[PDB]
């Protein structure tokens, strides 16, 4: 065994890829929305900062899972961390993938009408429950991996 | 990029497409023939090129306007219908899709001209998949959408004119030839983006994407410049969708299309092409011809690419229009004014 | 042994553009000698015999 | 951009050519080609040859100062270098101490401007001054570690990488053992700089500040690691250019002198001409690729100091 | 018997790269109506230049096949170095032929377009031939340091 | 062993999907099989600590028939685009497009190239032509004929494809038979000599694999 | 023993979070496009985002119950019912979110023009969530047999 | 044995939930467009989503019945018929849902113009449940013989 | 023993290439026959020329099938895969080339009777690749029966 | 001794160099397209290439720090650590470079017509480098325990 | 021992030669002449071929350094530590060669019309050219400790 390091890095890699795709999808709609009028550029920056907050859960989960790692690697310490990191990584990647399209659609629709910032901010801000549930499942899965031989 | 895939039909179709383009006339022959003014010298000078077979098949002691359209119409049937019969697969499907894309607006012009007492024999030469003896007489004479749906469905494969006929059957496009021509041009650009999106990653396409992207903005600027001072409708489909969403917008093309003196958007979009903000249609057509000619000469020398087939298809229509305007200008015993500047691009 | 002794010997026996300067371009001429001397001091070239035995392993 | 005296391009005239000349004796060709365009500037202005050579001919003082300073650091590399992992261990740690003086000089120059009536500069360069000060102090003490209480794994980045991860430890390795409180004082001084940065803004502003202090705190936190992390290009391009020059010179010098007679003159003339021809294009490629210090000094150095005023101010400084 | 796969697969990439480079370079010599002045005047350098990539893999495969024998030291197992030695020259010859084909097609296409940029296609196309020499030099250096 | 039927099933399955790729849409090659094979090989090769490799045993003979089959299959595909160029021209001119059939002789010689080495590479046996690991040792001599015949067959297929690719553009190539077509024929000969050079270098570097006993 | 049964608990929350993210993105795209023309229908069209995002609680509760039912020791045959229930709940939540997004986009686009299809659009989106409840019930029935071994 | 029979239970509800979600999305995509043309056909268009969603109960019933047969102990021959019954019911439910989606969309678009064409679209969706009923009967007959011991 | 698929691979590949060449020759003959009723006899050369390649794979499959089931070992089922792949690749390539060559020869011969001699010459000369592949399969099948 | 952690040090700089090269290409395409219209924003738009290229220094310093901590004995406490620690910084640098490419291309294309979002694009890249720095911190934390294996 | 790790030296110049070939191939493509000539762009466009070929020049030195440290027969410890340096220089050389190819094509097409874009177009490839040396330094650092195996 001794292969739990890729599962530990997959939580920050999936949240970093989902946050990068959400920031790219937010900047893609913000680049087209900024061409119409330079009066709502500060309002469209909320999707990149909201999508970038999902990487802190995978980073703190990767640091907490890395802090409980033992000196001897075996089969009991290289199987639960892969699913625990893959759960928070896939949850942050799905939340970043939905936050990218939600930030792109809200950033594109926010150019013509500035009143959609409440609904786009609420629908875009309502995607953190998947990453929080994935980090909560990764904490419970990481809590049962102690005493590795 | 290119040269990494194996295509059996693409090699014979690219060699047969490059063989007709290599034997065609050049800019030096058009510049030399444009300077001279004589009906007898035009037949002797034009006999050396590839059009000397069709022009030499039927000719008289005087220059006629009917033989000039019959020469390019006879050369277009052997240059376009001959390659589709000997080809098959995705290359013949894309080549038939391009001829169906040009036949979406070319058949729409005959369908709109059918109410004005027009037939198959009263239409000019245009790019199509077949001649006007199999599908053009029944499609041009057929005024109902039910017969045009079965006539377009009889051809293999399915063309994009069925959706335009279904949208035009309910009166969802326009009551004039302007809105039907703009919606047919936008649907033809959407079909060219659909086939160019489908068969895109066979080779590495670089000049075809820039030629289609510049041709979309040149077609939208030409459609907005054509309706300038004509009182066009801003809420009507006259703005063709382009890949640029940060330089050219639909509100700037719709506002520039209306007679309000709003040609500053072409100057803001300028500095990258041959066009510029002005008030002369001849200078805009000459700059649009030189802008459309850019990236077209590179496809005539590169082989093993899918963009060279579309660039040769547009270069055949541009060379047929320039040869028809050059022969029509010297056929009437006059000197070209706008065709002389666009004779070399 | 180190280059801190040579840089301290250069800095000890050198004013380092202190204190006055010329009239025309006194700021660039004043800080230019201290920046070049401080750049040479960090560029003192402290060679081997502290991390010697090269060409390893 | 209408600053006449300060502070737009004051430290860029020394920090620019000194840090730019460290990437490039190979510096003799840049000093000869840079000094050759002095008298021939009027005749070379109407020759019409190239676009980068015209901008290099306009900035004759920048290429003359950086070309003259590049010969000094270039002559030392091409200290000695005879094997791998010997010369790079000192040239790698030399760029940290070389860039730390310009980093502290930019903070002192930024702290000198705006002259409580001062603030927004006391918290900056405190965490990076402690972490980078202990890393530069460990690199300075690492070259004196003889006897056995020493080592070169690497040093520098190895001590800072091992540090900040163990409070109970002292140093790993080659650090000042007096005894363990260096990391505690560094972590306390770096952790104390967090509230003092945003707290010192309203006291220094007087005789919407929250978002500016948070964005300046996160931008200072990212630029503090990015500014120290961007120093590797000088030693990387210097070691790559020195290895690329010494490989061709060591691979052509031995074959040039063999086969004496006419074959040694012809083969040595053709091999020396092709070797010098490739060496001039390699030195021109490194000189063209040495704009990272100008870009990072123009954006990152100009962001914490105060724009394109330092580029014209650096050439206008040597002219007047 | 595992060491013969590298020598047999050594020139297989250089022959496929030189064949596609010669076919891609020869495919662009169709146009455009001038055969006396410029086609071929200086466009024959990519087709003849792309054929030299297979000689490095063929000579390296003949030297690697002649160097190894069944009665020599082959009980290691150390025969995996011949696969990297042949594949190193084969990938460099295939990439050099693939870049030489696109450089010859772009130089032949841009040669007849402008009569002033003819030296740029030759100068830019001349630098592409040095790619395949590194795999042959590394294959000969790896074969010289072995048994 | 298990690799005996897997090698023939994979060899037939690769040519089946490769031949069905250019055909009508009934089947297609699995592109995920390469990433699944690389991930399955690197995953089992990474963990645990053990040497992962294959072992050839006895057969060693598929390169002999695969060399002449690959040379005939590569030579048979070049004549399609070469012969279709003259029919593609048609009535455009009576020029050299009907007299440029010299490339078809080299394309027909490309099928004999490799097949002559496969015919000369066996004698006095059909099961084994050299020392095999079924009744003796020294199976490297019989093992190398598979890779040498596969390399010579792939080189003959590439030269046969390059000959037809040169001839199909080198039919007439300007507009007619007024300009000479020898410029494309020079590149067709330069892409035609790679089969003879690769067959001579592969036959010389391959060694002797006949007269087994 | 392998002790690799956490992939079944992670696959349920991964599939439910992916289906809820795709349904929330597809419903938020048409909700933003229909909300750009008029903001009165935002409160009516806001139900599909919460309905698509509510499917993640089944995979999160199934992963929490599967993680709570793991214990300190595992066997080779322990990671089967969690993988089947996790894959079934993940596929059911992914199909429910995929149908919920397409139903929400057409519901918002059709409801943007005429405000009369909200009864059928709310009934289709409220009726398409039964697959996640059935897969969560099958994941609970499969999870009930995982608290006795080991 | 390994006791890996949960894949046969989850494979039926996965393909059944995917086909039911695809059919509900296909009917909901055309229901919103057909509801704008006629307000009286709004309540009549809801029958295709409920008819397409009825095929999901087969995989849930087969997975719920096969879920109790696992327990804690297993064997080498127990666990093979459940995969064939689950994949057999899942493929018929996914194909019936996929055909029921396009049949419901084409039946709603053709029924939007004239009301007499709704009987053909309802007849095709009513006639498409025979594959799911036969696959559910084969999955029930295969699931009935799987439980013999324990 | 796994050489049973080798005897069927030659007739499978030759039947697939002959089926595709007969389909393209039948489509080209059917499309060219509509323009004139005099080119029907001239257009039938590509289907008859492409359909003759099945006899080599059938005779090679019968000859390879004749040495199976009586004398077989672990080293006697290798030549049948190389001979079947050899005749199958040459038959499949010759059928696909003969289909497009027959369609292009029928399209060029439909205009005037000039390209029919060239298409009949290339179609008559394309059988050397199938005969050379069939001779290698006959020589490989004749040299069998070495290991019991 | 047996070890397989040698590819983990070289795998770290691959994703950051590929994402930095793609971000430099995407930024150079929009900078080259915007430099033709106006030459004033060409010097301002060149900062995103050098700012995007600084992400490879974290993976190079992590690869040098992981290579410096390499011992002489290979075991289960040293192998597989540099692959995940370098793979996390490589994936974070590849995602940050991939977002920096679309952010630089969209910022250059939007700033080409009317430059008003240059500080927003530079703040988007400066806010996008923190995702690579967060992965680099976990890569340094996992890389710090790659020594002392028995 | 196993004798695995000899492919690392030959694998170095593969991705570097493919990236330099893609950069030199993509640099010549594009518009370079419009009517009869360009504004001296032929002498300026020759820099991207050498700039893309510099990583291929360093890859031969890295592959020669790995080939010199390969040896005829070595232990399994030096073989596992020797492999991995080639993929780091190969991936960064391929990504930097692709970014230099796209930046050379866009800088050649945009530099063909206006000659003022060559300063930024040369600085884009000059700033993107360090990816091969950044991976080559890590490959040389890992290859420097692969000698003297025991």
């Amino acid at each position: 065994p001794f292969f739990g390091a890729i599962g530990c890095a997959s939580a920050i890699i999936f949240t970093s890829l989902g946050a990068a795709y959400g920031t790219a999808k937010s900047g893609v709609g913000i680049c087209a929305t900024c061409v119409l009028r330079p009066d709502l550029l500060f309002k469209n920056i909320v999707p990149v900062i909201m999508a970038g907050i999902i990487a802190i859960y995978g980073l703190v989960v990767s640091v907490l899972v890395c802090y409980s790692l033992g000196q001897k690697q075996a089969l009991y310490t290289g199987f639960i961390q892969l699913g625990a990191g893959l759960s928070v990584g896939l949850s942050g990647l799905a939340a970043g993938f939905a936050i990218g399209i939600v930030g792109d659609a809200g950033v594109r629709g926010s150019s013509q009408q500035p009143r959609l910032f409440v609904g786009m901010i609420l629908i875009l801000i309502f995607a953190e429950v998947l990453g929080l549930y994935g980090l909560i499942v990764a904490l419970l899965l990481n809590s049962r991996a102690t005493q590795d031989v | 990029m290119e040269g990494v895939y194996f295509n059996i039909d693409n090699g014979f179709i690219e060699g047969v497409v490059r063989g007709y383009r290599n034997g065609l006339l050049s800019n030096n022959q058009y510049i030399n023939l444009t300077q001279c003014d004589t009906l007898e010298d035009l037949k002797l000078q034009l006999s050396s090129t590839d059009y000397g077979n069709f022009l030499s098949s039927v000719s008289s002691e005087s220059l006629t306007t009917s033989l000039i359209q019959e020469y390019a119409s006879s050369k277009l049937y052997h240059e376009f219908n001959y390659i589709r019969d000997q080809s098959s697969g995705s290359t013949r499907k894309f080549m038939d899709y391009i001829t169906y894309g040009y036949m979406i607006d070319n058949v729409a012009l005959m369908i709109t001209g059918t109410i004005h007492d027009r037939d198959k024999g009263e239409i000019l030469q245009r790019c199509h998949p077949l001649g006007w003896f199999d599908t053009l007489p029944t499609l041009s004479v057929a005024t109902d959408l039910e017969s045009l749906y079965e006539t377009v469905l009889v051809d293999t494969p399915l063309a994009p004119y069925f959706k335009n006929c279904f949208d035009t059957a309910e009166e969802l496009d326009d009551m004039n030839i302007e809105i039907i021509r703009n919606k047919l041009y936008k649907a033809y650009l959407e079909d060219f983006y659909n086939f160019v999106t489908e068969e895109i990653p066979e080779p590495a396409k670089e000049c075809m994407q820039t030629l289609l992207g510049f041709e979309a903005d040149r077609r939208s600027i030409n459609i907005a410049l054509n309706s300038l001072q004509s009182s066009d409708i801003d809420p009507d489909l006259k703005s063709d969708l382009l890949p640029n969403i940060g330089k050219l917008y639909p509100l700037a093309t719709f506002h520039l299309a209306q007679a309000q003196d709003f040609e500053g958007v072409r100057a803001a979009l300028a500095n990258v092409y041959e066009y510029r903000g002005f008030l002369e249609t001849g200078n805009l057509e000459d700059h649009f011809y030189q802008l459309e000619m850019e990236l077209c000469r590179d496809a005539f020398t590169q082989q093993f690419a899918i963009s060279t087939v579309w660039a040769w298809m547009k270069s055949k229509e541009q060379e047929v229009r320039n040869i028809t305007w050059i022969a029509e200008c010297i056929a009437q015993n006059q000197r070209e004014r706008i065709n002389n500047y666009i004779s070399v691009y | 042994y180190t280059v801190v002794g040579v840089f301290i010997v250069v800095s000890a026996m050198s004013v380092l553009f202190w204190i006055m300067a010329p009239k025309n371009n006194q700021a660039v001429w004043r800080s230019t000698v201290i920046l070049t001397l401080a750049m040479m001091f960090l560029m003192w070239a402290i060679t081997f015999l502290c991390q010697l035995h090269p060409l390893v392993a | 951009a209408q600053y006449r005296e300060i502070n737009a391009g004051l430290p860029t005239i020394v920090t620019f050519p000194f840090m730019f000349a460290i990437m490039f004796g190979h510096g003799f060709l840049m000093t000869l080609a840079a000094l050759s365009l002095v008298l021939n500037e009027k005749k070379i202005n109407k020759m019409k040859r190239g676009e980068i050579f015209d901008m290099a001919f306009t900035g004759r003082y920048i290429i003359l100062l950086m070309g003259v300073f590049s010969m000094y650091t270039g002559f030392l590399y091409n200290g000695t270098e005879n094997a791998l992992l010997f010369s790079n261990s000192y040239k790698m740690k030399l760029s940290i101490l070389m860039g730390f003086i310009h980093m502290t000089y930019s903070y002192f120059f930024s702290l000198a401007n705006h002259l409580d009536i001062i603030g927004n500069f006391i918290p900056g360069l405190l965490f990076m001054q402690g972490i980078f000060g202990y890393l530069s102090v460990c690199i300075v003490y690492k070259w004196a570690v003889d006897w056995v209480k020493d080592g070169k794994p690497a040093p520098g980045l190895l001590n800072m990488l091992i540090n900040m991860f163990l409070s109970p430890g002292t140093i790993d390795d080659e650090l000042y053992p007096h005894q363990a409180k260096v990391q505690v004082f560094l972590l306390l001084m770096a952790l104390v700089c967090i509230p003092w940065l945003l707290l010192v803004k309203p006291l220094h502003f007087k005789f919407d500040i929250m978002i500016h202090q948070v964005i300046h705190t996160i931008e200072f936190c990212l630029n503090c690691v990015s500014h120290t992390a961007s120093y590797l290009r000088l030693w990387a391009l210097s070691l790559a250019h020195a290895q690329l020059s010494s490989v061709l010179w060591t691979m052509t010098i031995q074959i040039a002198f063999g086969f004496r007679g006419f074959v040694g003159v012809f083969m040595t003339v053709a091999l020396f001409a092709m070797w010098f021809a490739l060496t001039c294009a390699v030195l021109v490629l490194m000189e063209g690729t040495s704009a990272m210090l100008h870009s990072l000094r123009l954006h990152w150095v100009e962001s914490m100091s105060k724009p394109y005023e330092p580029f014209a101010f650096e050439y206008k400084d040597m002219e007047v | 018997f595992f060491g013969f796969a590298g020598c047999a697969a050594a020139m297989v990439l250089s022959c496929l790269g030189a064949a596609i480079g010669t076919a891609k370079s020869g495919i662009g010599i169709a146009g455009i109506g001038t055969f006396k002045p410029e086609l071929i005047m200086k466009s024959l350098i990519p087709v003849v230049m792309s054929g030299i990539l297979a000689i490095y893999g063929l000579v390296v495969a003949v030297l690697i096949a002649g160097n190894l024998s069944p009665t020599e030291d082959y009980t290691l197992f150390n025969g995996f170095m011949h696969l990297s030695c042949g594949l190193c020259v084969g990938f460099a010859c295939l990439s050099s032929g693939y870049a030489i084909g696109m450089v010859g097609d772009v130089g032949v296409r841009k040669y007849m377009h402008q009569p002033r940029l003819f030296v740029g296609i030759v100068l830019i196309l001349i630098f592409s031939e040095v790619l395949g020499l590194y795999g042959m030099i590394v294959a000969l250096i790896l074969n010289t340091r072995g048994s | 062993m298990n690799k005996e039927s897997k090698d023939d099933d994979m060899s037939l399955g690769k040519f089946s999907f490769s031949h069905f790729l250019y055909y009508l849409v009934l089947i297609v090659v699995i592109v995920y099989g390469l990433y699944k094979l690389f991930t399955g090989h690197g995953s089992d090769i990474n963990f645990g600590k053990f040497l992962l490799r294959t072992s050839p045993y006895m057969w060693a003979n598929l390169g002999i028939a695969l060399c002449v089959g690959l040379s005939v299959v590569g030579a048979a595909w070049g004549i399609f685009i070469t012969g279709s160029s003259m029919i593609g021209a048609g009535v455009r001119a009576p020029r050299i497009t009907t007299k440029n059939l010299i490339s078809i002789i080299f394309c027909e010689v490309v099928a004999i190239y490799g097949l002559i080495i496969a015919i000369v590479f066996s004698s006095k046996l059909t099961v084994a032509t050299a020392e095999n690991m079924y009744s003796k040792s020294n199976l490297y001599t019989g093992y190398s004929l598979f890779w040498a015949g596969i390399t010579v067959g792939a080189s003959n297929l590439i030269c046969g494809i390059a000959v037809g690719i040169t001839g199909a553009t080198a039919a007439i190539s300007d507009a007619a038979d007024s300009a000479l077509f020898v410029k494309i024929l020079v590149i067709e000969i330069f892409g035609s000599i790679l089969g003879l050079l690769g067959l001579i270098v592969g036959l010389l570097m391959a060694g002797k694999a006949s007269e087994f006993q």
